[PDB]
């Protein structure tokens, strides 16, 4: 029930520069047990609570995990324009949700 | 309970095409990433298609790539893998499989179904006894000169299945397949029980019993 | 690309015991590292993910160890089911790569195979080709010499053999040794025999039959 999710927001940048994703779950003492990164269309990592993070081998040579719980995406193209979304796996709460859209520019 | 169903494997002409299918069941099809894996008889495993989850972004291995197209159609909760100018080494049995939700590698695996590559030409097989000669005693069937793979062989439609040994098929140098099915049974039933080895080779549409019988002589 | 390398191709364990398995990568991929069971016939049966974390379903017998370009994983005390080629295959980057695999067999006391020869079919005669068969039954361990005496001459190179996956119920193998000659060559000769050596048997044993008579 209580507790939110605060974003980036809705961001803009040029093309071939990076990006931080970041998010804060709060208002909440549930302990965070997994985090996943999401496109609209195809998952980014995950960070797991007891083994770390994995990166999804379609984004290795572009993507590094953190700062934080946080995601940074290197070399933006403009198929990177659309909803990203970090995913809190929780308890005893439950899943938790944030959403981004980044827009990458000429 | 995960089910994979893949369908579509035969003989086909290099330079040919071919197109395979996976049915799943059992769990939301359009949630989960999926794959083609495929394995030469005899060799390991060599990974060919991953596909996004919604078909938006595919990758393939150097090996295939621009031959092979993976897909989906998410409403017939169906996977696809098209297999254009086909060579001899793209033989294999072909494996589609889901990934794991929680990784990023494969969970369930289909029983796969097995393509063959080859100029060759279909035959069917002859089925000659093994007969038991001079306790226990031991008979036989050898289904002898087929193409391709596989063959299935029961013993008394079913009812006989302890014993029994059905052996690898050896490719000869024909360029024809061969193999051997055995049973042990006792000597005292030979002159009482039945004995009929029910040999099916579905490329060739061949199905066919054969008595295996003491002969005395 | 990234060369998943397993060692040692083979390993008989006795019941019970542990067999320990290995994969090295030619670079580092992390954690991201799968190991599979593959039964012979079967699709693969996913074990370990994350080089760690066993995948539900999977005994606690199975355990996965390692990180960056050396892993692990390990049987502890393996039962007559655990017989397969276990696979391991690292997703870091793309192409998805695969080991070579290790087979895995159990072990077991020693078990002479019985021997059988079976003449040509008297239908197959007709073909113009002729084909003997020699049957090894249910034997341990998989190791074993077929040589095939025709009127005492040692044949080679027409000859081709076949051996079953290890069986289910008591770990045994079994054998098929099939020689095959012109029916025209196979009137010319009398004594056909099939010499069956192996450390079941204090000596080889030899089963024949004489062309002609039944």
């Amino acid at each position: 029930m209580t507790g939110t999710i605060e974003t980036t927001g809705n961001i803009s940048a040029e093309k071939g520069g990076s990006i931080i994703l970041q998010c804060h779950l709060s208002s909440t003492t549930a302990q965070v047990t997994q985090v996943n990164w999401e496109q609209q269309d195809q998952l980014l990592a995950i960070c797991n609570a007891d083994l770390g993070w994995h990166i999804s081998p379609s984004f290795k040579d572009r993507v590094a995990p953190g700062p934080g719980l946080g995601l940074t995406l290197q070399s933006l193209t403009v198929n990177d324009t659309g909803e990203y979304f970090c995913i809190y796996h929780t308890y005893p709460d439950g899943t938790y949700t944030g959403r981004i859209f980044l827009e990458v520019l000429e | 309970e995960v089910q994979l169903v893949e369908s579509g494997g035969g003989l086909v002409q290099p330079g040919g095409s071919l197109r395979l299918s996976c049915a799943a069941s059992g769990f939301t099809f359009s949630d989960y990433y999926m794959y083609w894996v495929r394995q030469a008889p005899g060799k390991g495993l060599e990974w060919v298609a991953y596909i996004t989850k919604g078909g938006g972004s595919t990758y393939y291995p150097d090996s295939v790539k621009g031959r092979f197209t993976i897909s989906r159609d998410n409403a017939k909760n169906t996977l696809y893998l098209q297999m254009n100018s086909l060579r001899a080494e793209d033989t294999a049995v072909y494996y589609c499989a889901r990934q794991t939700n929680y990784d990023f590698t494969m969970d369930y695996w289909g029983q796969g179904t097995l393509v063959t590559v080859s100029s060759a030409s279909t035959k069917g097989p002859s089925v000659f006894p093994l007969a038991p000669s001079s306790g226990t005693a031991a008979l036989g069937c050898l289904v002898k000169d087929y193409f391709p793979e596989p063959v299935t062989v029961s013993w008394n439609s079913g009812a006989l299945t302890s014993g029994v040994h059905t052996f690898p098929a050896v490719l000869q140098s024909s360029g024809l397949y061969s193999l051997s099915s055995v049973v042990t049974v006792p000597s005292s039933s030979l002159g009482t029980q039945t004995y009929i080895c029910n040999v099916n080779h579905k490329p060739s549409n061949t199905k066919v019993d054969k008595k295996v019988e003491p002969k005395s002589c | 690309e990234i060369v998943m390398t397993q060692s040692p191709a083979t390993l008989s364990v006795s019941p019970g015991e542990r067999a320990t398995l290995s994969c090295k990568a030619s670079q580092d991929v992390g954690t991201s590292v799968a190991w599979y069971q593959q039964k012979p016939g079967q699709a693969p049966r996913l074990l370990i993910y994350w080089a760690s974390a066993r995948h539900t379903g999977i005994p606690a017998r199975f355990s996965g160890s390692g990180s960056g370009t050396e892993f692990t994983l390990t049987i502890s005390s393996l039962q007559s089911e655990d017989f397969a080629v276990y696979y391991c295959q690292q997703y870091s980057s793309y192409p998805l790569t695969f080991g070579g695999g290790t087979k895995v067999e159990i072990k077991r006391t020693v078990a002479a195979p019985s021997v059988f020869i079976f003449p040509p079919s008297d239908e197959q005669l007709k073909s113009g080709t002729a084909s003997v068969v020699c049957l090894l039954n249910n034997f341990y361990p998989r190791e074993a010499k077929v040589q095939w005496k025709v009127d005492n001459a040692l044949q080679s190179g027409n000859s081709q053999e076949s051996v079953t996956e290890q069986d289910s119920k008591d770990s045994t193998y079994s054998l098929s040794s099939t020689l095959t000659l012109s029916k025209a060559d196979y009137e010319k000769h009398k004594v056909y025999a099939c010499e069956v050596t192996h450390q079941g048997l204090s000596s080889p044993v030899t089963k024949s039959f004489n062309r002609g008579e039944c």
